[PDB]
């Protein structure tokens, strides 16, 4: 799994290589590799870690889980649409806008953006 | 039904403002709803007589999620058969501080709380900073008509620019505007043409000045609004007048922004 | 086509000419399948001793495991209580699969709950889950107690029963006075015994580690009684019916045969007999404690020992004619019961049936595998017979039960040729029922695909299969006998026996070739 | 009908629930309106189960190695991780396949690493690469090798993708990783859509740069039938009657080749929409082949597919098909006269997760029966979307639902049938109502096509008029 | 080079494997992939083919040569911000948006995002 | 069995309702045609839908969220037998105005409405100015046969010139050709003879002239096609002719574009404009 942080504070995008699917969330990943996003709880209820995912491999798209506490957060700071919560019931497919504390890494290459302020502006 | 916020900067009165204005308004037999989009919690103290209104975070977070809280635990009728609604923000440090508005906005229109017959709703928003959930009502068009409570005080003035310049950025893309500048005394010299000069400046009218006196504090202590504290007071009956010329106004404009050397200077030439 | 007199299912239908050339094409055209003569020489190959010595250099790849994991133990156990509902902490499918296995070896209804444990209780932790659990669970089945057992998740994550349960009681979820034992399951731990084991003295910890002061041993004149694990009914009612004969007074502990074995009479049971937890807070009190099957009961060896201040016999699994008659003579001293005349009567009946049946027996070849209690009381009942046990198999066995069963196997001139493995599986029985031929197999139902296997290399090579063990799917109504005790005994001498008849009479039935031996008198 | 008392119903069943499980469980059972084409205002599905309440789903690694992998034959399936999982599920299902068990074929078997602590604290990851070397030594007639991790996988941290990557260009041969954790999910759904994911990303465009297949314009491909009892064989004998060549099957008695060569073929035939929409989805939008959902439970559902078949192709097929639908009527034509009899007017309430009860419903009712409650433990909208047209007015429709709601709803509806897994059969067998293990046949069938549903009809009768449902109360009673 | 192709046109990304160097430019590699990009003369001053390329991996940015055509017709389309001039005329460093009938792929990942629509809105 | 047709001209001077009552025409001799209109009024379904205007595609992508949600039997309406989209267009002042074009014929294209399943397909494009989106369909070879709407104005066949130019630019990639022009009077006396030149210079022929009549606004009031309102009236006859004539059609050439000089010695020749000298400049 490839991973390229980008973000307006970070002078240059950042590609590193991870291990999908291991417990530690793309925070984990984040963290080791000295990526600055927002972490300000440690039970995933406010939206400091919001992340733009892009699937840069639009073939290798993964079918997931929506948690519902994430849904809830997501909700709670307006980036999630009626369609794309649709889309996650129905399709299991991610949403655009997702949290690094609760973002499980897949076996695909992406792009996260951050601007580093905590989610809902 | 009219959708009207109040902003300013903490401190200034405003929350007590807004209360007087919507006992006023049901005094009329008007129904008026409130939601508390101030991260205190007390924006609705003086109209339900209660030490805090529960927030709706709070029930959130206690009832595990916003999906299992209920209308009625969050509606509650205060006197005047007022529907009264309070957004707790989140603790200090622990991400935007403006969640809760959304939240509570987004939970107020799934569960239908506006159609019911409403005719006013108040969204008593903070104004030090508009950013976020803050800024939430601007963006998305919630609040049609849109009024600041200021004093003859750099930072209230500061405050009045930066919302108006709020207003100016999502403009165009609603129909979101600036009513009139509410005017709250601190009983110093030459404050209520120094205000009508500053919304004469920037665009709007001044609506209503409002003196400070200590009749709004002892109503205070009982948990008590103004108005059904004594209704013959002269405090009281300003505030019919106000709540009177912002339901009889029909002005809404866009503003322009003053730069920071053109609010100094009028700070400055008018004594203070 | 069918023939609406003469409907046939998918044996013989999909023998029909049409669909034998319709799969014919399906295999010539579009699957690529290696060369019949490939197939047969691989196969050929497969049942060679170079083939044997390389499945026996295997370190890191098991096939057709002859065990199973912890929780399922823990149910079982959890099962036997009284109005107790067994609940895992983890995920549902571990549930699911729980249920499934003893639904099909039990043919019964098996009721478990799961806290459906997910992604986000794998980053977050499962407190929350555990707390809705308990109070959804206590709410809708009623019951008198919960039994709380992990799955590897939770085990993997360290999710704290401890700690999870007491703030469910102080925050409100639960009464403070609702039993909930808990017990720590993991699968990468031992076996489905283990876990049994484990969830006894989780149960007997909480029910007795806190009041020790006012428990004198043998106030209450009973013997306690530990079965294990256990999936025979008779095996439950055959102990009770020689403990009650003797006029011993006993407690049962964690006797499921109740609930799995409810009638049908229009009504659903859920709960159904077990061991009151009375009868668990009085058990210090008793003369002893016996352990029925000690080689997977260790750890609550160790817990009765330890508090209870119960001197526990060092006995075997009550199997066979010197184990059973072991077993009778250590309770008649413990309680002071003369052993009666019904069973001294039993014993000789089953010495009578084994002289009968003697000439059959000898020198018969055996491949056995199971749980390590019930294949050393088997290979010592097979000992006592004068049969030939060969290849003795154990995948959840240790270095001290091998030394064991090699110490019985060393008492007896039947022994020479037997072999004990630990830690292989059913692969390494068939490769060695291939190079070293027994007459028969002793299992569960998985050592049928042997069977099968050994049909394809030649009739006379062919080794049937005998199921008794855990668990039996291809037969209906085998989990009602028995394997302990006299009666025990008796039934797995009547099923060797004739297996043994049945397999000679099969290959003398063929007219003018070997019917000569087709005696009518055996 | 009577949708009122059957809402009061719902309304008693719920009352014993905590408040937030009441609220939850009040958005998964609903009352059948046929003129709804969005089940979404009426019903919720696929959410996480309630905590405690013996659901009936499984996991994603059931909905993965034992759905959609397993089936497959020439490949070898790793359960990686502790012995429990894969011991559970081997051979539970009756995937039927024809082939050399050990040799040429694992389908029975159950290959697993079966950890231990040692493995669950130091890695795991070289014990997957010596069990790969060890396969290969073996099993040297094996045609690819699958993972199928298991919960500790992910839990632990370990990286098969590497292994399978470095395995499978040092042996030269596919290795896929399936990371089909049980805790992802709240169901066998998931674990559909991740195998469907692998078989795309490893297996589907192996043969891409190769053109060596002579395609014919009638080529067909079976996916989302498992053989069950050899459904799939009474699928494909029907599909080869009407002039139609299968290469393929997805994925019951299927093989890697036919995977690999599926792409090469004119028309996908979708028979379980829930486990392979993903894959025939991913196909339409790659390869450009067209895709339909087809029904072959009883006589009306198999003549109506066969002729929606027949009307993507020529008129030789169209009269091929007109052809085996006149040889084949006196067969069902004589089942029905037979049985319908004693079937005719008999209620029943069936629960099976994902496509099955939809589909069966037309099957009951051509032998006179009449469906009065369904549900599925794993589907999602657009299955509810799909079955609501099908189900009679006012009829129940449960989603995932509880033991203690099934058992009421089964005391208070009264039904003379309940077809449905193994984990509820003998509760209802000791009620007294006639029960059949549909996710099994209760090990028998095909029930697919004209030749299962002569063997349906007799299952049905030999269970519901069998004269031990008689006998349940005691004459001294 | 690995070129990731993204576009609202595009149902999803793809991702290409592309020689470095070629004198085919990135308007080659999209034709031979079939990536729509409208390409609508053969001189290179229409400005058609405007594209946003953004380098993934930071740290392997190449030096290029942004050639005086390229230059006008950005400034003529209006993507060409005066320090992204500084930038490419002091430094080497190419500019945001880019030509894809002028650009050769360079030895690195990149992200090609286009709207469908002429340079020039 | 799929004609690809479109229809240019610069806005206002009749695309549409000509069009549609092509359209009409054609569905009367059991042809199944499908109407585009790729242009940013979005009117080109009017008179067909009965309706006060169809829903753009932009319009539900942008309710909806995105294109790949869209469903095809909100997006397509059938009414007189024939099928109807509308492609709409941005907020005038950012992107693109052609831009919903390149959004509609996607999207159709990957929904299967270009499925050979018709015999018409018909796209009513803006060609007052060719820009993207509005030359998409000529670029891409999405219209095989193009006609130009053009009166007696300079504007208008400045607009044909125009068009003719993108054609004759992309007829060495594809198969877009010209196949005729199709004048609406203007009330101009020389007119007809004016454009027949025209069409002579650019090596092309008239399909058709329209006579100016009155009752096409009687059909609109109705939101209604002439064909429907009276089939017997002359219009409607006219443009039968002219839907006959273009199934009959057979000359596609790649025109040959002419200067402003000669389109303005053209507009000299007839009378529309006075005779300019070189000596009457400075007065
Ligand atoms: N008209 C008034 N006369 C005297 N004191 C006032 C008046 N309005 C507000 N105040 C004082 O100003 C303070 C403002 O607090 P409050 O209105 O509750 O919230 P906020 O700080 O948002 O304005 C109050 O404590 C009140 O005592
Ligand atoms: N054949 C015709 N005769 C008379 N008037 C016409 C004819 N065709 C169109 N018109 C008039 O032209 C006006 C606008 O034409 P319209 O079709 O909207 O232009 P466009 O070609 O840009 O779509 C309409 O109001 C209509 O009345
Ligand atoms: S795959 Fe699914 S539960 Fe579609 S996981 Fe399950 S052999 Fe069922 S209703 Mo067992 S979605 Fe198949 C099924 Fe149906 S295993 Fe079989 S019977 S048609
Ligand atoms: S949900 Fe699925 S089946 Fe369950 S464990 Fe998880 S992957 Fe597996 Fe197998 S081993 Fe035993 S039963 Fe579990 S507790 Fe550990
Ligand atoms: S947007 Fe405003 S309220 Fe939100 S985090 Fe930033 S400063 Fe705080
Ligand atoms: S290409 Fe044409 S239609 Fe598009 S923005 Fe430019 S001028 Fe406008
Ligand atoms: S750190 Fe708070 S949601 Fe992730
Ligand atoms: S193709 Fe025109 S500038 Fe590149
Ligand atoms: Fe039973
Ligand atoms: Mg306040
Ligand atoms: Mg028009």
């Amino acid at each position: 799994a490839t991973i390229y942080f980008s973000s307006p504070l970070m002078p240059h995008n950042k590609k590193v290589q991870a291990v999908a699917g291991k417990r530690s969330t793309k925070k984990g990943v984040a963290q080791e590799n000295g990526v600055k996003i927002p972490f300000e709880c440690q039970d995933g209820n406010c939206g400091s870690c919001l992340v733009k995912i892009t699937h840069l491999d639009g073939e290798r798209i993964k079918g997931m889980l929506l948690t519902d506490k994430e849904r809830n957060v997501l909700k709670s700071v307006g980036k999630l649409p009626k369609s794309e919560e649709e889309r996650a019931a129905v399709r299991d497919l991610p949403p655009t806008y997702r949290l690094a504390c609760q973002t499980i890494v897949t076996d695909e290459d992406l792009l996260v953006e951050f601007t580093g302020e905590p989610g809902g502006a | 039904m009219r959708q009207c916020a109040i902003y300013g900067k903490g401190g200034i009165g405003k929350s007590t403002t807004t209360q007087n204005l919507v006992a006023a308004l049901a005094e009329m037999g008007k129904k008026v709803m409130i939601v508390g989009c101030d991260p205190k919690a007390d924006s609705t103290r003086l109209i339900l007589h209660s030490k805090a209104q529960n927030t709706i975070m709070e029930m959130a977070a206690e009832a595990g999620t916003v999906e299992d809280l209920e209308l009625e635990d969050v509606l509650k009728a205060g006197y005047g058969g007022v529907k009264c609604v309070e957004s707790g923000g989140p603790e200090p440090g622990v991400g935007c501080a403006g969640r809760g508005v959304i939240t509570a906005i987004n939970f107020l229109e799934e569960e239908g709380a506006y159609e019911d017959d409403l005719d006013f709703v108040f969204y008593d928003v903070l104004g030090d900073v508009v950013c976020g959930g803050f800024a939430m009502p601007i963006r998305e068009n919630k609040a049609q008509e849109i009024y600041i409570v200021c004093s003859g005080e750099m930072m209230a003035m500061y405050a009045a620019n930066n919302i108006s310049k709020g207003i100016v950025k999502y403009a165009n893309s609603g129909s979101v505007r600036l009513g009139g500048l509410i005017c709250n005394s601190r009983n110093t010299d030459r404050e209520d043409e120094l205000i009508i000069a500053l919304a004469n400046k920037l665009g709007t009218q001044m609506i209503h000045f409002v003196p400070r006196d200590n009749v709004v504090q002892r109503a205070e202590i009982r948990r008590m609004t103004v108005i059904e504290y004594d209704p013959k007071a002269k405090q009281a009956d300003e505030y019919r007048a106000l709540a009177r010329k912002v339901v009889d106004n029909k002005l809404l404009v866009i503003p322009n922004p003053i730069t920071m050397d053109e609010l100094e200077e009028l700070l400055m030439e008018f004594g203070i | 086509s069918q023939q609406v007199d003469k409907i046939k299912a998918s044996y013989p239908l999909f023998l029909d000419q049409d669909y034998k050339d319709m799969l014919a094409k399906k295999r010539d055209g579009f699957e690529e399948k290696y060369p019949q003569d490939k197939i047969d020489e691989v196969f050929q190959w497969t049942t060679t001793k170079e083939y044997q010595e390389l499945n026996f250099q295997r370190e890191a790849l098991t096939v057709n495991p002859a065990k199973a994991c912890q929780p399922l133990g823990a149910v079982l156990c959890a099962l036997g209580f009284e109005k107790t509902m067994p609940y895992v902490h983890g995920s549902q499918g571990c549930v699911a699969y729980f249920r499934s296995y003893f639904n099909r070896h039990f043919r019964e209804p098996v009721s478990c709950v799961s806290d459906s444990m997910t992604e986000d209780a794998a980053v977050f932790g499962g407190q929350q889950n555990m707390k809705d659990g308990l109070q959804n669970c206590k709410a809708t089945y009623k019951p008198d107690m919960i039994a709380v057992s992990t799955t590897c998740m939770a085990e993997v994550i360290g999710d704290d029963l401890n700690a999870f349960i007491n703030n469910s009681k102080k925050e409100g979820f639960i009464p403070d006075e609702f039993p909930v034992p808990f017990a720590h399951t993991p699968s990468f731990v031992g076996s489905h015994v283990t876990g049994w084991d484990n969830m006894f003295e989780g149960i007997a910890r909480y029910f007795t580690l806190k009041s020790m002061d006012d428990k004198v041993v043998g106030s209450n004149k009973k013997i306690n009684i530990v079965p294990g694990f256990e999936t025979y009914l008779g095996n439950f009612r055959v102990i009770k019916r020689m403990l009650s004969e003797m006029g011993v007074g006993y407690s049962l502990l964690s006797d499921p045969e109740e609930v799995l074995d409810t009638p049908a009479d229009g009504q659903f049971r859920m709960y159904a007999g077990g061991t009151t937890q009375e009868e668990m807070k009085d058990a210090p009190n008793a003369l002893n404690t016996v352990l029925l099957q000690p080689w997977h009961l260790e750890k609550t060896k160790k817990f009765v020992e330890g508090t209870w201040k119960h001197e526990v016999p060092k006995l075997n699994i009550p199997m066979g004619l010197d184990w059973t008659d072991e077993f009778l003579m250590k309770v008649s001293e413990i309680s002071g019961q003369p052993i009666p005349a019904s069973l001294t009567k039993e014993r000789g009946r089953l010495v009578d049936m084994m002289t009968d049946s003697h000439t059959w027996l000898h020198g018969k070849r055996f491949a056995l595998w199971g749980d390590p209690d019930f294949v050393m009381g088997l290979v010592k009942f097979l000992l006592e017979l004068g049969c030939e046990p060969v290849h003795i198999l154990c995948h959840n066995g240790n270095k001290r039960w091998k030394k064991a069963v090699d110490a019985i196997l060393a008492a007896s001139p039947y022994g020479k040729n037997a072999t004990v493995y630990i830690g292989k599986d059913l692969w390494h029985l068939r490769s060695l029922v291939f190079t070293d031929k027994p007459d028969f197999m002793i299992g569960n139902s998985y050592g049928k695909f042997i069977q099968r296997d050994t049909l394809h290399k030649g009739k006379e090579f062919e080794v049937p299969l005998i199921r008794i063990g855990f668990p039996i799917f291809d037969r209906h109504h085998l989990h009602r006998s028995t394997t302990l005790g006299y009666e025990g005994a008796m039934q797995i001498l009547t099923t060797l026996v004739n297996s043994i008849l049945e397999r000679l009479d099969e290959e003398t039935r063929g007219m003018q070739a070997t019917d000569y031996n087709h005696d009518l008198v055996r | 009908m009577s949708r009122e008392e059957v809402e009061s119903l719902i309304q008693e069943v719920l009352e014993v629930y905590p408040e937030k499980a009441r609220k939850d469980r009040n958005k998964h059972l609903a009352v059948n309106d046929p003129a709804v084409t969005q089940s979404k205002k009426c019903i919720i599905s696929n959410k996480k189960s309630q905590p405690g309440l013996m659901t009936i789903r499984g996991c994603a690694y059931a909905g993965s190695k034992g759905v959609v992998w397993g089936p497959i034959k020439d490949m070898i399936h790793i359960s990686h991780g502790p012995v429990g999982c894969g011991q559970y599920s081997r051979a539970g299902r009756r995937n039927y396949y024809i082939g050399t068990t050990g040799v040429n074929a694992f389908v029975t078997m159950n290959f697993t690493s079966d950890f231990q602590e040692k493995d669950i604290v130091f890695g795991g990851d070289k014990k997957l690469a010596k069990l790969i070397d060890e396969v290969e030594t073996l099993f040297p007639l094996n045609k690819g090798i699958s993972v199928q991790s298991e919960c500790p996988i992910g839990l632990i941290g370990d990286d098969i993708e590497s292994v399978s990557k470095v395995k499978g260009a040092e042996l030269s041969k596919t290795i896929v990783p399936v990371r089909c954790e049980g805790f992802r999910g709240v169901s066998q759904s998931l674990g559909h859509h991740i195998a469907n994911d692998a078989v795309r990303d490893w297996v589907l465009g192996k043969r891409d740069e190769d053109t060596t297949f002579a395609s014919t314009p009638y080529d067909v491909a079976i996916i989302g039938d498992y053989n069950i009892g050899g459904d799939a064989w009474s699928s494909r004998i029907l599909l080869e009657e009407m002039g139609l060549r299968c290469v393929a099957q997805w994925s019951g008695d299927g093989s890697i080749s036919e995977i690999e060569l599926t792409p090469k073929v004119k028309l996908n035939l979708v028979h379980c929409y829930r486990s392979m929409n993903y894959i025939s989805r991913h196909m339409e939008e790659k390869y450009g082949i067209p895709w339909m959902e087809y029904n072959f439970f009883g006589p009306t559902k198999t003549i109506e597919s066969l002729r929606a078949i027949a009307a993507k192709f020529d008129e030789s097929i169209q009269k091929k098909c007109e052809e085996v639908i006149a040889k084949y009527k006196p067969e069902w034509e004589a089942v029905v006269a037979k049985y319908r009899p004693r079937l005719e007017g008999k209620r029943v309430m069936l629960y099976i997760g994902g496509l099955r009860p939809r589909h069966v419903i037309g099957a009951y009712e051509d032998l006179g029966m009449e469906v009065v409650g369904t549900g599925y433990e794993f589907a999602h909208n657009d299955d509810y979307d799909r079955t609501m047209k099908e189900m009679g007015d006012s009829t129940l429709l449960y989603d995932d639902v509880t033991g203690y709601e099934f058992e009421e709803f089964v005391k208070r509806i009264k039904p003379d049938l309940i077809g449905s897994g193994i984990k509820e059969k003998f509760i209802f067998q000791k009620m007294g109502i006639p029960f059949r293990e549909m996710h099994s046949w209760d090990y028998s069938g095909p029930y697919h096509g004209f030749d299962g549903f002569a063997i349906f009809a007799r299952d049905m009768d030999m269970t519901l008029n069998n004269p031990c449902w008689k006998k349940l109360q005691a004459p001294w009673e």
